[PDB]
């Protein structure tokens, strides 16, 4: 129930701003600059901002907070999802998220925002009927809106019809300082670039464990995903029938399924790492990197960050394998490898020296994470069993898919 | 080729299940 | 060797937080890495760049033996680097700066005038205790110099070791004796500064230090007479500075003796027709004078030129003007207060000046002049003045009513009713600590209690976030309980107070959530003495206590506990200590 | 420049006249008032340039409430727009109708409305639906008197489900500020009605169609069954508020659910996925899923039991996120991982944020007097808090002893002797009236409890009103327990809280005690130092009345607030 | 820009 | 004495800082930041005066950045207005044409004639042609 939604910038100049209701005066945008400087400098700074009864909640942009002053108790989640769909949206249509493409196709974004919401009710949700129905560079609206189809615009022809899927692996550990790993979670991605001609129904089919189990064949290796969603596409009603993933496919890259799932085995990298540092004297980097994945994968371009002191300089790197950059920016020492092969071992040596003069206060122990990113490698051990393209012209499509392991939230909680 | 993994043909069903 | 000026640059170009952040922090270990390496030749540039990354908010911890290290260099820019690097890193709280001691001493004898002179003015801005200690008989030795330019700097450390060591201005006593014929004005400003730091530190000293008023007279009559100068004269007026440390001795010296008074008043009848006020530092040499003139045993045509001077500048239109004025005002207030009565309107005026500032100094001059005749007109003054005054000075505004009620009240009846006001329009501006004194006025007070007890009653059933009317009600109500409710023991005709009303609003009060264990344990106290104090609602003020004694606050627990177990087992000596409380001034 | 804008409006040059317009348009949106030159744009109003016609109803539309009298030549040029063949500009025509704030300009918009009502155009007849809404917003008694309602309800049971969907969003918004009179609610024939458009509606329809629901009342188990049935597919839906409405309204079925049917028990299982997906939304969502959860977790607390693991605040979680984990970690706070709920405290103790330390000390303090089996653990850690030598953590650990001690101090002897030399030399009055108390009640286990007293009287009349009588009460309880060595102390404490104590309430005290001293010491022992009942914890969870009403407003701004709707509107 | 004005305007 | 005197620009960088009291550093942070709140959020009629904390705060920007003093209260608020103005003719003279820009690049100058013309927050330099020659000499020094 927001009032009007704007895009503010960083020196509290509003981008554009668009009215819905009405029912706010614009001037209260102006008090929303203090009350935000306020809250961050009392710590009582929130995204939901609150200027007497009119609520002006506010999300961090790439270089500007999106400001949507509300007046009455609407649904909060309903302008939260707004407001990503219309940051989707200009990142579709504009690829640069700063002030100056704000003010450069401002002539389209005024429509686009018109078009988008009306009385507060988000009505346009769709970046390609957008792109359709407005441009930057006008005819009657596309039926594909009107129509029940709005995920799969009619009337698409290509020389060829490729699909291009990626199985994005998203390994997350959360390792404490005494070793033993609370939060481990592995979130699957079932993401598909279809480029054909036409609005193929896909017939999604995989492995999963409660398919196997439901058709008698739950002996092999399923996935038994905690958390599934399925894209916008998808049909709902066949999968709570019988796990049947119906839908028609977007044109272009789309996430049709993200599993998520806890997990229970080693994990891929075991590092262990060693802090011998003396009292203002000298530093010690004691880290060791094990290798727990299988030798055939190998993890390219492996970035395992080990936070340096605040303070330190004069850092001596003894390594093994993989190159060592101390970041002052970051304030801490990654260990780069281009390269690196499952059951490798890295063990490292860091040596630096320490200020004479103690620190005033604390910078706290924040967590180490690596940026390791195997592909080709599936972990879960879940497999697709076939994509079902039905045509009604009737064509043969040639998809294509990669499973790819990335590190996500491998964060391991310092010493 | 293309890291992350290469790119697979899939098929369009279980052909095992009917 | 990165520039302070390619840093600067750097840091323009900078727009983000998070990204001038990461630039000063890449310097900042570039600074440390080149540290690290004991670097001599381009410290200069590293030293600049941390000075600026300092002072724009970045710390600078592990740059502290790199400025003590240039500190006790050769090189003069590196030793102006090191000063400034001890002046604004370096604090007697830092603790860094005590190696810099040996380092000072050995530039003391420094042959070089800048060198000692950049020394002196690090030791004076970073004066410290134990420095100033192991630094005293170095300053005493020049200060003895006959360099002109050195003259002031010795003055202002001798001033500076003298301000943060009281003990330590026997030593300068001979030092400065036959150093009022000094021709410049530098080094006479510091010996005049010099003269004022002894006599304010001490007292004893105002004996030898009055025998100069002759000197400072005459000295005073020249600088008039040479009203033309190319240096110190700013605004036509020559040596400005000058004439304020003058007018300042003046006053302070012989503030409470005639023969100082009578010596100066020449001069300061001369001064006070002989200077324009056209520009701001002649505004400023006459606001000085005057101040003199009231802070000394002036003559009364003295004060009486002061105080026409006062309301013409009150006139003013400047912003400045007025708040000088209404300092002068509220600093002559003692002095010359029935002269101050002809400004009364001038000063209800000033509470309605658009100035925050102009109008703090209207309202302290209004509540500094409320006298025992014009407390009752001034009453609705300072009532209308509290409610429509801003937030910052409703609080204030009402500690000002209450301070001239409890000092200069016309009677009790009217400074209670004045009391009660205040408390029911102060709400939450009320201050907490004025709580105890208006509880102890009333327990001093035993003549009007029926009436200021149905008061109570009444402004304590309307509203109860009050914090402070709230506790002052319940004070009340547990003191004259007997007296606010005659006859309530059983069922009567129809009052104000009827012995049940009470009751429940104590309760409420208690399980209120506006309570902040202070109000709700007035409330308890005063609910335990109401069982001996009202002898109509009994038997049911056990329940609460006991049900009450189970609170999660310890003390109020504890409390409820203690009120329980009277009411059970010391029913009979629950009166044997309800007595009343001592009235004490 | 604005006789220069003025002069090229008033041409008859189409690039011109564009370029005329964006220049004002970047002047207003540059923060320009351009309200001055509208009647100049009146004039150049009917061009056949569609962005054009969108610039000038924008400036309309902003220049409207600013020149409302100037306003009134533009009726006729949306009378002609609202026959416009194309839909887009029909459809941008009626949201410029409904965006203008004229009171007399709406009176003239009647018939265009009623016209525009059958739009056939589902992009039309929403158009035509947001501004028979926009219309009622501003005049409820105009849209009556149009009588909008019969179309605005045949509206739900027609194609164009979008169009079905804004209809019933503007329904329920007219029946929302309604006084509830005349109320749109819809026989169990159009619940399956939208029900099988449900499927076809859009992520803003699905949500729309969840919220018509949540105003209906069930009646009966077969259509409850069905509704959840219905509602479970929308658990597998990647939009959140899509998610977060479909959790509000299965929250809201259960109500009138039987819990011997298997139906709960499937929806309870089923809803645990759709928790754990949403804690891993955006940061903006992820303080509404923490509101959420904890309004849900109230009333089916047995759903999330299982759920800990993902309760752990992230490093790169935001400070309310941190919170709202935190207070998530406490309410779902249980004995099966009351070991890991110690280590996340122990590891939330150690943050910079002094406020995030604060709240993992308040947390910790929680559980520990929730669940008396970790009350040695929960005093080990207080105990290794206070050996961390943090002058926060230390008051920390001081207020969270003296809250165990008031609550489970038979078993609290042992750590009066590692409290006693803990540097008591913090001047907080939360630590030191806690200390004090602990020390008064806990007056048997120490020794050299006077001697510490001793410290703390030289500026007991000067130290607070709280401070003053804890200190007062410590020295009570020292002298009926053992007045052998506090009997001067007792004394001292009477004259200096007697005479020099100027408090009402504190002299009181002084004198009540002082009273209670001279009269009977023996009875001091059993009045004074008596042994208090259980102290009655506050329960933090909202009323079952709240509660309730909580359950339907799910996903409003008063959710997040944790307040009623009536409560934080104006 | 109102930085390279001087202070005074002298 | 002055107890603190800061050049602040308007929209609220620093372009001077220099406090004759010693206090800790967070606190001198906190309490410029209180001040630069304050003069930010006061009028063009508000007299260029402030008693704020018992200091007086006194508020006086010819420019863009602002310029502020804290003294305590027993001389006269003129004396340090002319002080202040005094030192601003003298900075202009040695600098030339003084503008924002040129100050941030001269911060170790502007520093060096601040020490020069007041030392402990007391006037040390009453004359303004001796201290410009001083300071011309100083430099030459190299």
């Amino acid at each position: 129930s927001a009032s009007a939604v704007y895009v503010l910038d960083l020196k509290g100049k509003v981008l554009i701003c668009r009215n819905y209701r009405g029912d706010v005066d614009m001037s209260e945008v102006e008090h929303f600059m203090p009350i935000l400087m306020e809250k961050e400098e009392e710590g009582m700074l929130s995204p939901i901002l609150a200027h007497g009864g009119v609520r002006f909640m506010w999300i961090k942009h790439n270089n500007l907070y999106l400001v949507a002053t509300s007046k009455k108790n609407a649904c909060v989640s309903l302008v939260f999802s707004f407001l990503y769909k219309v940051v989707q949206v200009f990142s579709e249509y504009f690829k640069e998220l700063e002030e100056e493409s704000i003010r450069d196709n401002f002539v389209i974004i005024y429509e686009l925002l018109d078009e988008l919401m009306d009385f507060g009710y988000p009505q346009t949700t769709d970046s390609k009927i957008l792109q359709e129905y407005i441009t930057q560079e006008a005819p009657r609206p596309p039926a594909t809106v009107t129509n029940a189809v709005s995920w799969r615009s009619e009337g698409i022809k290509y020389r060829k019809n490729e699909v291009f899927l990626d199985v994005i692996e998203a390994v997350n550990l959360l390792v404490s300082a005494n070793g033993n790993v609370l939060r481990s979670e592995i979130v699957g991605s079932i993401k598909m670039r279809v480029f054909l001609s036409g609005m193929p129904e896909l017939r999604l089919g995989l492995n999963d464990k409660v398919l196997f189990d439901n058709t008698g064949r739950g002996k092999s290796k399923s996935v038994e995903l905690e958390d599934v969603k399925f894209h916008q596409c998808v049909r709902l009603s066949r999968f709570e029938n019988d796990r049947t993933i119906s839908f028609i496919p977007p044109d272009g890259e789309f996430e049709l399924m993200s599993y998520r799932l806890n997990t229970h085995v080693k994990p891929l990298i075991w590092i262990e790492s060693v802090i011998e540092k003396h009292s203002h004297s000298r530093i010690e980097y004691m880290v060791k990197a094990k290798s727990q994945f299988k030798r055939r994968s190998t993890a390219n371009n492996v970035e395992i960050h080990i936070p340096v002191p605040n303070d330190a300089d004069s850092p001596k790197f003894k390594t093994t394998v993989g190159s060592v950059k101390w970041v002052p920016e970051n304030s801490e020492i990654v260990w780069s490898v281009k390269s690196f092969p499952g059951g490798k071992e890295y063990l490292m040596r860091a040596h630096f020296g320490l200020p004479s003069v103690e620190a005033e206060d604390k910078e706290g122990k924040p967590p180490i994470s690596v940026k390791f990113e195997i592909p080709y490698f599936t972990t879960s051990g879940i497999q697709v069993r076939y994509l079902k393209i039905i045509e009604k012209s009737g064509y043969q499509a040639l998809p294509w898919v990669r499973y790819i392991t990335q590190n996500g939230d491998y964060q391991l909680r310092t010493q | 080729d293309r890291k992350g993994g290469s790119y697979s043909q899939a098929a369009g069903s279980d052909s095992a299940q009917s | 060797p990165i520039r302070l000026r390619e840093l600067i640059r750097t840091i323009r170009t900078a727009r983000t937080q998070a990204e001038e952040r990461e630039m000063i922090q890449k310097e900042c270990a570039a600074i440390r890495s080149s540290f690290r390496e004991e670097d001599n030749t381009y410290r200069c540039r590293n030293v600049a760049k941390l000075l600026y990354m300092h002072m724009l908010g970045y710390p600078a911890h592990f740059g502290q033996l790199e400025c003590l290290k240039l500190i006790a260099s050769q090189k003069f820019t590196d030793k102006r680097i090191g000063y400034l690097g001890a002046m604004l890193l370096l604090d007697e709280r830092q603790d860094v700066h005590l190696l810099m001691t040996n380092c000072i001493k050995n530039d003391l004898n420094h042959s070089t005038q800048f060198v000692q002179g950049l020394a002196l003015c690090t030791l004076g801005c970073m004066g410290s205790s134990e420095m100033c200690r192991d630094l005293a008989g170095e300053v005493e030795k020049l200060l003895k110099t006959s360099n002109s330019y050195l003259r002031k700097k010795a003055a202002l450390c001798a001033v500076h070791v003298i301000r943060k060591v009281p003990e330590l201005m026997e030593m300068f006593l001979p030092a400065t004796k036959n150093l009022l014929n000094e021709k410049n004005h530098g080094v006479l400003h510091t010996s005049v500064v010099l003269l004022t730091e002894m006599c304010e530190r001490s007292p004893d000293m105002l004996a030898h230090f009055r025998k100069l008023v002759p000197q400072l007279v005459r000295i005073l009559k020249n600088l008039i007479m040479s009203g033309y100068s190319p240096e110190h004269d700013v605004s036509g007026i020559s040596d400005p500075f000058l004439q304020v440390r003058i007018l300042r001795l003046l006053r302070i010296l012989g503030r409470n003796d005639d023969d100082s008074s009578e010596a100066m008043n020449d001069i300061l009848a001369q001064v006070a027709t002989n200077t324009e006020t056209s520009k701001n530092v002649g505004n400023a040499i006459l606001y000085e004078t005057v101040l003199t003139i009231m802070d000394i045993k002036s003559e009364s045509g003295l004060r009486v030129l002061a105080i026409n001077i006062l309301g013409r500048f009150l006139l003013n239109n400047d912003k400045n003007i007025r708040y000088v004025a209404l300092t002068s005002l509220l600093k002559t207030v003692q002095t010359d207060h029935n002269a101050v009565q002809r400004h009364r309107s001038t000063i209800v005026d000033c509470l309605k000046d658009l100035d925050v500032s102009i109008k703090r100094r209207a309202m302290e001059l209004s509540f500094a002049l409320v006298n025992g005749n014009n407390i009752r007109g001034m009453m609705k003054e300072l009532l209308y003045f509290l409610d429509s005054c801003e937030p910052e000075f409703k609080a204030d505004c009402a500690s000002g009513i209450f301070l001239a009620a409890e000092k200069y009240a016309p009677s009790k009846r009217w400074h209670i009713d004045t009391i009660m006001r205040v408390l029911t329009t102060a709400g939450s501006y009320v201050r907490d600590d004025a709580v105890p004194n208006l509880i102890q006025l009333i327990t001093n007070s035993v003549e009007m209690h029926a009436y200021t007890v149905q008061r109570l009653y009444k402004a304590i059933l309307g509203d109860y976030s009050q914090q402070p009317l709230v506790q002052v009600a319940a004070w009340c109500i547990g003191e004259y309980g007997d007296l606010l409710v005659s006859g309530q023991c059983e069922e009567e005709e129809p009052i104000q107070v009827t012995e049940d009303e009470v009751l429940d609003i104590l309760e409420s009060v208690l399980i209120s959530n506006m309570s902040t264990s202070v109000t709700r344990g007035y409330a308890l106290t005063a609910i335990m003495k109401l069982s001996t104090r009202f002898t109509c609602t009994v038997n049911r003020i056990k329940k609460v206590v006991s049900i009450y004694g189970s609170s999660i606050d310890v003390e109020l627990q504890q409390r409820a506990v203690e009120y329980n177990a009277l009411f059970k087992k010391y029913d009979h000596m629950r009166s044997a200590l309800l007595e009343r409380m001592p009235v004490m001034e | 420049e604005i006789f220069e804008l003025k002069a090229e409006l008033n041409s008859d040059k189409k690039e011109k006249k564009k370029e005329a317009v964006k220049k004002v348009i970047a002047s207003m949106t540059v923060g320009k008032d351009v309200s001055a030159l509208f009647p100049d744009v009146v004039n150049c109003m009917q061009t056949d340039n569609l962005e054009l016609k969108k610039l000038v109803y924008l400036y309309l539309m902003n220049y409207a409430k600013s020149q409302p009298d100037m306003a009134i030549m533009a009726v006729n040029t949306f009378v002609k727009d609202c026959e416009d063949p194309n839909p887009l500009i029909r459809a941008l025509a009626v949201r410029t109708m409904g965006c203008i704030r004229v009171d007399k300009i709406t009176e003239y918009l009647c018939e265009p409305l009623r016209k525009c009502l059958k739009d056939e155009d589902p992009y039309v007849r929403k158009t035509a639906a947001v501004c028979v809404a926009k219309l009622h917003d501003i005049n409820a008694q105009l849209v009556e008197d149009q009588g909008f309602l019969d179309t605005l309800k045949d509206l739900i049971s027609d194609s164009n489900p979008m169009v079905v969907a804004n209809a019933v969003a503007a329904l329920s918004e007219i029946a929302e500020s309604h006084p509830s009179s005349n109320l749109l609610d819809l026989n169990p024939q159009s619940i399956n009605k939208l029900l099988t458009a449900l499927n076809e509606c859009t992520e803003w329809g699905q949500i729309f169609i969840l919220d018509c629901l949540a105003n209906y009342m069930p009646k009966d188990d077969r259509e409850a069954q069905s509704i959840c049935e219905r509602v479970t597919p929308r658990l597998s839906h990647a939009n959140s508020a899509v998610v977060l409405s479909a959790v509000k309204v299965l929250m809201k079925f259960m109500e009138m659910l039987s819990k011997d049917l298997d139906y709960y028990g499937t929806l309870l299982k089923k809803l645990a996925p759709p928790l754990v997906t949403l804690l891993s939304a955006e940061p903006e969502l992820q303080y509404v899923a923490l509101r959420n959860i904890n309004l849900i977790v109230q009333k089916r607390p047995e759903i999330l039991k299982h759920e800990m693991k993902v309760f752990f605040v992230k490093y790169n979680d935001p400070i309310y996120v941190k919170l709202e984990k935190l207070d998530i970690m406490i309410r779902l706070a249980s004995q099966a991982n009351i070991a890991q709920v110690l280590a996340e405290l122990r590891e939330y103790a150690t943050e910079v944020d002094v406020d995030f330390v604060r709240k993992a000390v308040r947390a910790i303090g929680r559980c520990a007097i929730k669940v008396e089996q970790s009350a040695e653990r929960c005093v080990s850690t207080l105990l290794d808090l206070i050996q961390t030598k943090v002058n926060y953590v230390v008051q920390e650990a001081i207020v969270v002893i003296k809250d165990i001690f008031r609550k489970y101090p038979n078993k609290y002897e042992s750590v009066i002797a590692t409290l006693c030399e803990n540097l008591d030399s913090l001047d907080e009055p939360e630590a030191r009236a806690a200390m004090i108390w602990i020390v008064g009640e806990y007056a048997e286990r120490i020794d050299n409890a006077d001697e510490l007293l001793e410290s703390f009287l030289e500026g007991f009349h000067d130290k607070s009103t709280q401070v003053q009588l804890q200190l007062l009460t410590a020295i009570v309880k020292l002298f009926l327990k053992k007045p052998t060595e506090t009997q001067e102390l007792v004394q001292q404490v009477l004259s200096l809280a007697t005479q020099d104590s100027d408090n009402p309430d504190l002299r009181d005290r002084g004198y009540i005690y002082w009273r209670l001293l001279s009269t009977d010491p023996v009875a001091a022992k059993e009045v004074v130092l008596a042994e208090k009942p259980l102290i009655s914890e506050e329960t933090d969870l909202i009323e079952p009345t709240l509660l309730d009403e909580l359950i339907c407003y799910i996903g409003t701004l008063a959710s997040v607030y944790h307040k009623p709707p009536s409560a934080f509107v104006e | 820009k109102g930085e390279n004005t001087s202070l005074l305007h002298p | 004495m002055i107890h603190f005197i800061l050049l602040f620009s308007r929209q609220g960088k620093l372009r001077l800082q220099k406090w004759y009291i010693t206090l800790p550093d967070k606190e001198r942070k906190k309490i410029t930041r209180e001040i630069v709140q304050i003069i930010l959020s006061r009028g063009h009629r508000t007299s260029s005066f402030v008693d704020w904390k018992e200091l007086k705060l006194v508020y006086k920007r010819y420019a863009s950045l602002y310029f502020c003093c804290a003294i305590e209260n027993q001389d006269n608020e003129l004396l340090t207005l002319e002080i202040v103005h005094r030192y601003v003719e003298l900075l202009d003279k040695y600098f030339g044409n003084v503008c924002e820009l040129d100050i941030i690049f001269n911060f170790e100058k502007a520093y060096f004639i601040l020490d020069e013309f007041i030392i402990g927050g007391e006037i040390q330099e009453t004359s303004k042609k001796i201290a410009v020659k001083a300071i011309e000499d100083s430099d030459m020094l190299q």
